[PDB]
């Protein structure tokens, strides 16, 4: 049986937020939701539908009809920004099942465009015979970027990785991603190009094999 | 209260074998059901198996069927995961949960059982890996002549974590070390970034220091503006 939520979700703060979970015919079963904030115990908020623990404040609420289970947060604050799952048990396949999981950002603070600063290849790690491009990208907000390499002229997605966002020491979001080379191709190319995307606009840091 | 505490996760190899454990308490562990629900690190929650009080009702997930084994012991609060035959995919996070035990009783109908949980452990770490313990590499990234960046890029190693410092832990203004990447080799790679003084680049001196405990390796390295 499968449980379906979307990935992101946001609100301003003192909104209020909706939380979907699609299944087919799910008003015949039970669903609970469950709140998980980063590196933690995931938490009971609602249970049997539109029931709700003592101990949970009284702006969760919960509705259940047809195909659509929906977890209701009003008043947001930025205590509630967590990952929220539903949940059901599928008496037909004895499975307990939960959703994808729903990201909640409460827009607590202003937008922030990313820095890019991008380092080539040391001459350490090139005389052992390896090439490593990193792009390392910081300060941004909301915390959802994308990066994309060019050599040249054109793109290439053999050899990239590339982190999931993720909070520092001031609540901004920072990323990073590395493009492997082998040393000769690094010399090869005229110039190597990363390209951050953040919210409709597009940074980008050039280096070439020949400089600094 | 209830309390719940995971234990001996770790690292093996594909097709190896591992056997979690967790204690609880604050309780009536033998009246309760208890559960396994496993967290791929970022990624989301997915079940793993369920058992009654008694053992009687067991279930597992498809994924993990018939490769892994639930059981309990009632004298010592105690819930057992048996994890054989692994595979990468297995690698996760896995947590126990206690399960709130309502039912429903019906004399033609049988019992019907509303799973769903109750309370949660902290957590326990199983890493599936044909890779095997390796100190890092570390190289300069060297700042490139408002301010400027320089950092550290500490290569290929395992398993998790590396920790970086610089300057002996006397410099945290404008530090950031990112999260790890995990490459094609089945090793880990980060790196680490100061922003500082563009003036001050000939006179102050920055050193990151990497700690690899899985390794008891320890490096420092001085970061210098290049030469051209």
């Amino acid at each position: 049986y499968v449980l379906t939520q979307p990935p992101s979700v946001s609100v301003a703060p003192g909104k209020t937020a909706r939380i979907t979970c699609g299944g087919n015919n799910i008003a015949n079963k039970n669903v609970h939701w469950y709140q998980q904030k980063p590196g933690q115990a995931p938490v009971l908020v609602i249970y049997y539908d539109d029931d709700r623990p003592s101990g949970i404040p009284d702006r969760f609420s919960g509705s259940n009809s047809g195909n659509t289970a929906t977890l209701t947060i009003s008043r947001v604050e930025a205590g509630d920004e967590a990952d929220y799952y539903c949940q059901v048990w599928d008496s037909n396949s004895d499975h307990v099942v939960f959703g994808g999981g729903t990201q909640l950002t409460v827009l607590g603070q202003p937008k922030a465009a990313p820095s890019v600063t991008l380092f080539p290849p040391s001459s350490e790690e090139l005389q052992a015979n390896k090439a490593t491009l990193v792009c390392l990208i910081s300060d941004f907000y909301p915390g959802a970027v994308t990066v994309a390499w060019k050599a040249d002229g054109s793109p290439v997605k053999a050899g990239v990785e590339t982190t999931k966002p993720s909070k520092q020491s001031n609540n901004k979001y920072a990323a990073s991603s590395y493009l492997s080379l082998t040393p000769e191709q690094w010399k090869s190319h005229r110039s190597y190009s990363c390209q951050v995307t953040h919210e409709g606009s597009t940074v980008e840091k050039t280096v070439a094999p020949t400089e600094c | 209260e209830v309390q719940l505490v995971e234990s001996g996760g770790n690292v093996v190899q594909p097709g190896g074998s591992l056997r979690l454990s967790c204690t609880a308490s604050g309780f009536s562990f033998d009246d309760s059901t208890m559960h396994w629900v496993r967290q791929a690190p970022g990624k989301g929650l997915q079940w793993v198996s369920l058992i009654s009080w008694n053992g009687g009702r067991t279930y597992y997930a498809d994924s993990v069927k018939g490769r892994f084994t639930i059981s309990r012991d009632n004298s010592k609060n105690s819930l057992y995961l048996q994890m054989n035959s692994l595979k990468t995919e297995d690698t996760a996070f896995y947590f126990c949960a206690k399960d709130k035990g309502d039912s429903d009783y019906d004399y033609n109908l049988g019992y019907s059982y509303f799973y769903y949980m109750d309370g949660w452990g902290k957590g326990t770490t199983v890493t599936v890996s044909s890779a095997s313990t390796k100190g890092p590499s570390v190289f300069p990234l060297a700042p490139s002549s408002g301010t400027a960046a320089l950092g550290c890029l500490v290569k290929d190693y395992f398993p998790e974590p590396v920790t970086v410092s610089w300057n002996s832990g006397a410099l945290t203004s404008g530090v950031h070390t990112f999260p790890a990447v995990l490459q094609s080799s089945g090793l880990y790679s980060l790196s680490s970034v100061v922003t500082v003084p563009s003036s001050s680049l000939g006179t102050q001196t920055y050193i990151c220091n990497v700690n690899h405990k899985p390794s008891n390796t320890k490096v420092d390295k001085k970061v210098e503006p290049k030469s051209c």
